[PDB]
């Protein structure tokens, strides 16, 4: 109904080219950070395990 | 405080919606487990041994 305001999506036609490091890297210290959080007890309330 | 530092880095991180990795401790699911940690702490080993 509302195409004509483009309200969802930004398009980025710019070059999908080598991000997959990045947010490689980005995985790996959400990682960390995920391990931090549960060996502080944090497990079920501020991570879970899905 | 800590679940909107995690909600910051993850969405600078590149991911929008924060709910796949991380769990908000305001839901009924983060209230329940804090129910249940809190009703593990009924009483230590030494407690009835001292009174």
């Amino acid at each position: 109904a509302n195409w004509r305001e483009r309200s969802d999506l930004t398009v980025t036609v710019g070059i999908g080219n080598m991000n997959k490091d990045q947010q490689m890297l980005h995985l790996m210290r959400i990682w960390e950070m995920a391990q931090a959080v549960v060996g502080g007890g944090g497990l079920g309330v501020l991570v879970s395990e899905q | 405080n800590l679940y909107n530092i995690l909600k910051e880095v993850t969405e600078n991180a590149g991911y929008k919606d924060p709910d796949r990795f991380w769990t908000n401790p305001d839901s009924p699911e983060a209230q329940q487990a804090k129910a249940i940690r809190e009703q593990k702490e009924a009483q230590p080993k030494p407690e009835d041994i001292k009174a």
